[PDB]
RNA sequence: CCUACUUCACAAAGCGCCUUCCCCCGUAAAUGAUAUCAUCUCAACUUAGUAUUAUACCCACACACCCAAGAACAGGGUU
């Protein structure tokens, strides 16, 4: 990881990066979601991986640059948004109602003022979709819609 | 056994605290356990005609936790009866307003629509924050477990958890991160 | 140390199958409070409805009386079992 | 085939380790030579028993009184051995069949006390603007029987 | 008998004062009266199980309404079991 | 803005941005291309 | 509400007089990732941005006559 110092002169300094924990349990896989076994068995709240991802302030790392497939990267970033909302990562900031499991910024939702008839009712979203496949160890799958 | 007729009767029949913790919990989860205790559905000499209901304290009320956004969907609808007395109010404003009105409904909600309802919503006692009257907390018998186990915050996690999870990639040295 | 169940509350559970297997034997001795559980023993119609009311934890709507034909339908002799 | 630590990495419910078979029937047979002791030396006081009587299970004790929806072709203060003893218990322990407890174990007796009619049951039908209108009065046979004892024997 | 209770058949006075002279005569030290398990206190209807404990051993728990009540039905169950006419004894043979 | 059930770009300059929901699309050069979903 | 004027007259009225006090959100922007630019953000987030109407009003309580109180009942006064 290269920061860059300024005092005006300004220059780039490379510092300690960390490495990949040794014996990978898939080794030969092409995420390292895969590389390491968690293709469904990681959520929100699995901040310990998440963080893993993200940038100092928040904000995702590209793909390119992670490595994770399409799918996992997108899965990841969900999660990472519904972990902020949630307030999971309080250290991770730009710079009073609790949450959870959160799919749309709070402040994009309009209120379900008429909610529908019973064949056609209005649902309230849990979850995110992405997170569809994650191992079910309940009887009934997640419900993504309340 | 080999009590006395009237003290085995008063000792089956009496009405147990139980005390519930709201901070971050689904209104909906802690409105199901409240229900349960309420109707006394949680005791094998349960009868609708018994009265078996028990007292449920739940503190930190105000500090309850909904999945997804329904803090911004959910909707609470009254009418005054007078025209033009509709009132369409969303759970964060309600919340605002009232600490307490999301819990007491869903309650209210999942307990049987009969004439015991309101009878049974007397024993039900919910608290804002953590404090409680003297009174309630001698009273206060057992303390049920939380329905949401509360997920923990990275500045929570241990440093030794933390070296425990292992590193899951190798960032590129030369980036800005 | 496997336990089925919880030993702390209402007995010691023990399962077990006689020799032959065709009948289980349950021994479930009562479990004692100990002694280090316990503490030492220590040494108008309007304002009434509310006040009964408040007392037990009820609704003011079974504090106010009832009819003459209710409280003679009311059986004085109910039948006593045990 | 190793997985991190995370939420869903592990099922939610705690991991139960069975006892090994072999010492499990070692201590099967200690506890139920401790119960047959007991039997032995009478430590126990009341027995219950669930009974599969008529087509019913009865919760049963002695000195109880059971009340049996048919005549049972007996004589009033005749003696009976109830045989379907689904479970026997004391305070201490119970015994469970599978799903029946054998003859030897335990003896369940009760005595025909009272052969008696139900109280006469109504069954009206009745079908709105048809001139449907039927009623019938029926009284069904019973038998009272009481539980005199419930004996057990060390045949564990 | 069969269905009653003892103390409904033999009417006693002070049955805390008749366990301690029972337990005399037994030649053991004078229970202690303690509050095993209590719910609504400070309420209208509460409960109290009052269990007396000999050597801290636990002889009798009864439950009542008031502390005082518990404790002396918890005096007359440990009267009930010292005298074995406990609700739990074994049936008279016929 | 403009309501339209299908988003289409008009010039280099109309970029797509999800805001408050819904989807626009915003243009500094020619604002006549502001459309709403 | 009746000091005037007017209908009128121990008072009721208007044609007469007096008092009337808070927002709501569509968008426009700052910082900033996914996507190292950019980007108002169903990303975290910072403002215009606020409702959780702020308050105001009422709050005591055991014959007979009068009353600006009133169908009765009720209410106010009787020093
Ligand atoms: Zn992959
Ligand atoms: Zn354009």
């Amino acid at each position: 990881f290269r920061e860059v110092v300024e005092t005006t002169i300004i220059e780039g300094r490379i510092t300690a990066t960390p490495k990949e924990s040794p014996n990978p349990p898939n080794p030969s896989g092409q995420c390292p979601i895969c590389r390491w076994n968690l293709k469904h068995k990681y959520n929100y709240d699995d901040v310990l991986l998440l963080s893993q991802f993200i940038r100092p302030h928040g904000g995702m790392l590209p793909r390119k640059i992670t490595g994770l497939c399409q799918e996992e990267h997108r899965k990841i970033e969900e999660c990472v948004k519904m972990a902020h909302r949630a307030g999971l990562l309080p250290n991770h900031r730009p710079r009073q109602l609790n949450r959870y499991l959160t799919r749309w910024a709070p402040g994009s939702v309009k209120p379900i003022y008429k909610k529908g008839p019973r064949w056609n009712r209005v649902r309230m979203p849990v979850g995110s979709p992405l997170l569809r496949d994650n191992v079910c160890y309940s009887r009934t799958p997640w419900k993504l819609y309340h | 056994s080999s009590f006395s007729r009237a003290p085995q009767q008063w000792a089956t029949f009496a009405r147990i605290w139980y005390l519930l913790d709201g901070k971050m919990q689904p209104p909906g989860k802690l409105a199901a356990m409240a229900s349960i205790r309420l109707q006394g559905l949680h005791k094998p000499v349960y009868h609708a005609l018994s009265d078996c209901g028990d007292h449920v304290v739940i503190m930190n009320t105000r500090h309850i936790a909904f999945s997804g956004n329904k803090w911004e969907q959910k909707v609470y609808s009254s009418h005054t009866g007078y025209p033009g007395g509709f009132r369409q109010v969303t759970a964060a404003q309600l919340h605002l307003r009232d600490p307490v009105a999301i819990v007491k409904l869903a309650i209210y909600g999942m307990l049987p629509k009969n004439l015991h309802r309101r009878t049974m919503m007397e024993r039900l006692h919910l608290f804002p924050d953590e404090y409680i009257p003297e009174d309630i907390l001698k009273n206060l018998v057992e303390e049920l477990p939380q329905p949401r186990k509360i997920p923990k915050r990275l500045d929570e996690y241990t440093q030794e958890e933390i070296d425990a999870f292992p590193r899951l990639w190798t960032p590129p040295e030369d980036y800005r991160l | 140390t496997y336990s089925p169940l919880p030993d702390d509350y209402n007995c010691n559970v023990e399962l077990a199958l006689t020799s032959d297997g065709r009948t289980i034997v349950c021994y479930h001795p009562s479990v004692d409070i100990p002694y280090e559980h316990t503490k030492p023993i220590p040494r108008e119609e309007g304002p009434m409805i509310e006040q009964l009311s408040k007392m037990f934890f009820t609704t003011k709507h079974r504090w106010y009386p009832h009819g003459r034909y209710h409280r003679c339908r009311k059986n004085l002799n109910p039948p006593k079992d045990r | 085939g190793y997985v991190p630590k995370t939420s869903l990495s592990s099922p939610p419910w705690p991991e139960v380790v069975l006892p090994d078979p072999v010492e499990e029937t070692r201590h099967h047979a200690e506890v139920v030579k401790k119960v047959n002791e007991m039997i032995v030396t009478g430590q126990y006081g009341r027995l219950f028993a669930v009974v599969h009587f008529a087509s019913r299970q009865w919760k049963v004790t002695s000195e109880d009184l059971i009340l049996i929806g048919n005549e049972l072709d007996l004589a009033c203060g005749e003696r009976i051995r109830l045989e379907k003893v689904l479970l026997v218990g004391a305070d201490n322990f119970t015994l469970l069949g599978k799903p029946l407890l054998g003859k030897d174990l335990v003896r369940v007796e009760a005595t025909v006390i009272e052969k008696t009619e139900s109280w006469p049951r109504i069954i009206m039908r009745f079908r709105k603007r048809k001139n449907f209108k039927k009623k019938r009065i029926v009284t069904t046979p019973q038998t009272v029987l009481r539980i005199n004892s419930i004996e057990i024997a060390p045949c564990l | 008998m069969t269905g009653k209770e003892l103390f409904e058949m033999w009417k006693i006075i002070n049955p805390m004062g008749l366990l301690v002279e029972e337990l005399k005569k037994r030649n053991v030290s004078a229970p202690e009266s303690r509050l095993t398990r209590q719910s609504g206190g400070t309420t209208a209807l509460p409960l109290y199980f009052v269990g007396l404990y000999c050597d801290k051993k636990l002889i009798a728990e009864g439950p009542g309404e008031t502390v005082l009540v518990a404790e002396e039905e918890a005096a007359r169950v440990a009267l009930r079991k010292l005298y074995g006419f406990t609700e739990n004894r074994r049936p008279w043979n016929y | 803005f403009k309501n339209k059930t299908v988003l289409k770009k008009r010039c280099k300059d109309c970029y797509l941005v999800k805001r408050r929901g819904r989807w626009y699309v915003y243009c500094k050069t020619h604002p006549r291309h502001k459309q709403r979903q």
